[PDB]
């Protein structure tokens, strides 16, 4: 069965370094792409970042480029947010999200409201 | 004595 | 009997030659992205445009039984990533591969999008108009292969001129198709 | 209220789904390899069948 | 609140997995490890049926083994003589995006869906010799995925909505809904008996549903992706599955568990569609790289590859007699193999 | 001066074998392709009858030179007009499928919207079977007044006209792709192309017809005479075009290269 379990987290100050982990299981690993994925208070779903089957391409949102850092450990089988100088506006819940399909580059439908491979996620208050 | 050529039209006849 | 199976045959096969000369001679849109079926015709040519706001919000199913369309008309108006994330999913698709995307900008900033502090084309909104169709630009213009390209509007008034402009790209679609068929372009 | 529905269906269904009866893997392909060699010589596609009697020769 | 719930869910889910291991006495490759293989098995293209203009997405085969119905999306459904390749009827069709056809097991009536979320029901032995819609379902909010009737009064359908439904064409009306899937449900399967059948949906598992009680009994999840096709055994104790993960695979009703799995390092392609020969031994999976294979159900060993169409295919189907497979193709021809 | 009888035998086998194959694949794929399509393969049995009428004739010139004399004065002349009257036929009708192709071409590049309603199956055939119907009138008239008539100017002027015809139109057609380049580079493949068809055309086709110019403009000139003097080498290139159309017609077809 396919799962995602997110850890790290919690409440912190403004301008604090966080590190939100992702521990997938169910399937192999390298063949898809990951994104990182979050929900504020009071609006919809919104993307945030996605890494490759690799680690050569890397993306972020507008707002968080600079300051996030996402990586994947193949061998381990997790993905990674690095997250400092964190902002007020960073507080949401924050989901680790998966591709539908392997060796596919389009990923569709990871931010749906009902969407089957991603995790529970954990909540981040500034 | 007729001969027969390639095609027609390869002399000024 | 089986001259009756035969000549049943015949009628079908009749009805079905017929029929294939007005499903050829006809275009099909999709009308994704926002605002079911819609038959127009402009200048003696006849435009079959279909609109599936009826679904769920899954699309990566009934996506890919639109993939011998003609050209996608995709309306845009942090909204703007997630309509550039949709663009992006529907170019690389594997079965949407071929397909050519006429793109309606409908409206007519630095805190979302970082880079435009450094972009360079009142002029400003001349300047912000530029900055999203070329963040659209940017996306299509780098995977394609040359079999399909993207054409992007800007349309704001009572869309008085919008028709006329979906016929001219699909023309140009279809010049372009059959210009690099006979390696020409 | 919005997300503790689902949770209680889902519980519901698992307890119900939980308690049923099982028998083992080996049972289980031995009745499947005894009903593929009982029809063994049925299968046209298996075994192919002279041409006079393919309906589609 | 959902904390407590949510380990409740778990614990659960534990348990099940342990009570699954311990039926694990061996695996199905020791058990048939002695058996003599299939061998090679080739098979020939008899007919080829060419009336559709764009691409085919479902196919069905009568219970006479002889007639068969296609759907493509130009808006057609047509009836073909596959023994002398005629055409019987061709039915136009309201909405041109159709994505699922069946045939009456009487062969009296015909059915059809698509991206309009209305399954048509049309009469082929009319009064007046002319097809025409005897009914129209509407009560879905999702495109149909798949339909099979159970008798002339009784159709199943699934939908892109998440549920699966069973109606009663006299009326019109939904009899009972199958609500457990969290993604949309691509196909189904009935059972020899048609007292339970199988679905399968976009979130990795299959579902097993009683028909006269309308509940779930059984839930499999062995794939990675979403699950495209299904089909049961013929003594109706398995089914197989395959998804978008590149694999098939093969479950056991009575063990609730995954037996056997049918994969290949060179195969990175999705399978869109799955049947069973008649005796159960072979396995025919069709592929996005636009050719079919055939597995030793049995042994999970490829033994057969039908490569004749020059797009992906998107049906498959085995005769009720065992005697031919008919593969349609998004390059609009159906293919019939023996 | 003289050309061995090997090279037209030599050819005609090849250009056989390709255009048999051309036809096979267009047949052994959908069998009412398109109106694209039936030029092609039209074209390709143009082509084939050119080789076979020459190959044909080349053997029988081969076997009576100088034994075994079949009739004295007048069966070998009935031989000679039944197979030129061929020749003619075939050769006006490979120039007219060359031309048909190009405005095939031309209709569908500059009228995209409206063909497939200008343009269907019933409107190709019917114009296939007129050229063909056409080309062979002329070919059997051409040759039974060809000893004096000036059913030679007939035979020239056609040509030059037909020429011309495909100058314009593929050269048109290039230049409207360039005016495409100029609208995607701001976000040669096809002079290359252009050059190989036009090329190939005037390159084998205009030193026979220059020749038919020549024996009728000034046929006494000492320099008149060098030119009209490689007759069978100007014959040769004809099978030449005849062995090179479907390598630049059906083989850059992706469709027919994947079916065989
Ligand atoms: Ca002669």
């Amino acid at each position: 069965q396919v799962q995602l379990q997110e850890s790290g987290g919690g409440l912190v100050q403004p301008g604090g370094s966080l590190r939100l982990s992702c521990a997938a299981s169910g399937f192999t690993f390298s063949n898809y792409k990951m994104n990182w994925v979050r929900q504020a208070p009071g609006k919809g779903l919104e993307w945030v970042s996605d890494i490759s089957q690799s680690g050569a391409s890397i993306s972020y949102t507008g707002s968080v480029k600079g300051r996030f850092t996402i990586s994947r450990d193949n061998a381990k089988n997790t993905l990674y947010l690095q997250m400092n100088s964190l902002k007020p506006e960073d507080t949401a819940v924050y989901y680790c999200a998966r591709c539908p399909a392997p060796f596919t580059r389009d990923c569709f439908d990871v931010t749906s409201t009902t969407y089957a491979y991603r995790g529970q996620g954990t909540q981040v208050t500034v | 004595s007729y001969s027969m050529e390639h095609f027609r039209w390869g002399k000024p006849v | 009997e089986e001259k009756a199976q035969r000549e049943a045959n015949k009628k079908i096969e009749k009805q079905l030659q017929k029929d294939k000369q007005v499903y050829r001679a006809t275009h099909r849109l999709l009308l994704l992205g926002a605002g079911f079926e819609t038959k127009f015709q402009v200048d003696k040519v006849n435009f079959h445009m279909f609109d599936v706001g009826g679904q769920r919000d899954e699309r990566r199913k009934w996506i890919q039984c639109f993939n011998d369309v003609t050209a996608i008309i995709f309306v845009v108006a942090n909204r703007l990533q997630e309509a550039l994330n949709l663009f992006k999913s529907i170019w690389n698709n594997r079965w949407l591969r071929t397909i050519s995307v006429i793109l309606f900008l409908n409206k007519q900033i630095e805190d979302y999008f970082p880079e435009f502090a450094r972009y360079t084309t009142d002029p400003r909104v001349t300047r912000a108009k530029y900055f999203i169709r070329d963040e659209f630009l940017r996306i299509s213009t780098a995977s394609g292969d040359g079999r399909h390209y993207c054409y992007p509007h800007f349309t704001c008034a009572v869309d008085t001129e919008n028709i006329r402009r979906v016929f001219n790209d699909c023309r140009d679609i279809i010049q372009r198709m059959h210009l690099r068929q006979y390696e020409l372009l | 209220t919005a997300s503790i529905a689902q949770a209680r269906k889902l519980v519901e269904q698992l307890k119900m789904e939980a308690n049923i009866d099982r028998i083992k893997v080996s049972k289980a392909a031995a009745d499947l390899m005894a009903y593929c060699e009982a029809h063994a010589k049925e299968d046209p596609l298996l075994t192919p069948v002279p041409a006079s009697e393919n309906p589609f020769r | 609140e959902l904390d407590q719930l949510r380990q409740e869910a778990e614990q659960l889910k534990n348990q099940i997995r342990d009570a699954r291991k311990a039926c694990a006495d061996a695996t199905l490759s020791q058990i048939t490890n002695n058996i003599d293989p299939v061998g090679r098995i080739q098979m020939r293209t008899r007919r080829t049926l060419r009336g559709h203009l764009a691409k085919i997405y479902a196919m069905h085969w009568g219970t006479d083994s002889r007639l068969l119905v296609s759907a493509s999306q130009d808006g057609k459904l047509i009836i073909w003589d596959s023994y002398t390749t005629n055409k019987v009827h061709a039915i136009p069709l309201r909405s041109s995006w159709v994505m699922t056809c069946a045939y009456a097991p009487s062969g009296n009536y015909v059915a059809c869906g698509g991206l309009d979320n209305i399954c048509s029901i049309y009469n082929l032995k009319t009064r007046e010799g002319n097809v025409r819609v005897s009914r129209e379902l509407a009560g879905h909010t999702g495109y149909l995925s798949c339909c099979r009737f159970l008798d002339d009064n009784q159709i199943v359908t699934s939908s892109g909505d998440t549920t699966c439904a069973l109606w009663d064409i006299e009326t019109g009306q939904q009899t009972t809904t199958f609500t457990g899937h969290t993604g949309d449900v691509m196909s189904l399967s009935l059972a020899p008996d048609t007292r339970l059948f199988v679905s399968g949906a976009c979130d990795a598992s299959a579902k097993l549903w009683d028909v006269r009680e309308g509940m779930c009994r059984q839930t499999f999840t062995g794939h990675e992706s979403d699950i495209n096709a299904i089909c049961f055994f013929p003594n109706g104790n398995a089914f197989a599955t395959g998804s978008d993960d590149a694999t098939c695979r093969l479950f056991d009703l009575r063990a609730d568990q995954e037996l056997m799995t049918y994969s290949h390092d060179n195969i990175i392609c999705g399978i869109t569609s799955v049947s069973f020969s008649k005796s159960g031994r072979l396995l025919l999976a069709g592929y996005d790289d636009f050719n079919c294979n055939v597995w030793d159900a049995l042994k999970a060993d490829r033994a057969g590859v039908l490569a004749g169409h020059d797009n992906r295919v998107s049906c498959l189907g085995v005769t009720d007699d065992g005697m031919a497979v008919a593969t349609g193709s998004w390059d609009s021809f159906l293919k019939i193999w023996n | 001066v003289f050309i061995k009888p090997e090279v037209f035998l030599s050819l005609g086998i090849v250009s056989l074998l390709e255009n048999i194959l051309v036809i096979l694949a267009v047949v052994r794929n959908g069998n009412l392709h398109s109106p694209m399509y039936f030029f092609l393969c039209s074209l390709a049995v143009a082509d084939m009858l050119v080789s076979v009428s020459n190959a044909l004739e080349t053997i029988m010139i081969a076997i009576v030179h100088s034994d075994y004399l079949t009739f004295e004065d007048q069966f070998i002349q009935h031989m000679d007009n039944i197979f030129d009257s061929m020749i003619c036929i075939s050769l006006v009708a490979s120039i007219c499928n060359l031309l048909a192709i190009a405005v095939d071409r031309y209709v569908t590049i500059f009228y995209a919207l409206r063909y497939h309603s200008i343009m269907t199956v019933r409107k190709a055939l019917t114009l296939i079977v007129a050229i063909w119907v056409c080309c062979g009138v002329c070919g059997v008239v051409f040759i039974v007044y060809s000893e004096s008539k000036m059913v030679i100017v007939c035979l020239i002027t056609m040509f030059f006209a037909m020429m011309l015809l495909m100058g314009t139109l593929y050269v048109h057609m290039f230049l409207f792709a360039r005016l495409h380049v100029k609208r995607i580079a701001a976000l040669m493949k096809g002079a290359v192309t252009i050059t190989i068809l036009l090329g190939v055309f005037i390159f084998c086709w205009a030193p026979f017809f220059l020749h038919l110019v020549l024996i009728i403009t000034c046929p006494t000139n000492p320099y008149c005479i060098c030119y009209t003097a490689h007759f069978n080498t100007y014959l040769v290139l004809i099978m030449c075009n005849s062995v090179i159309d479907p390598l630049i017609y059906a083989f850059r077809s992706l469709e027919l290269r994947n079916t065989f």
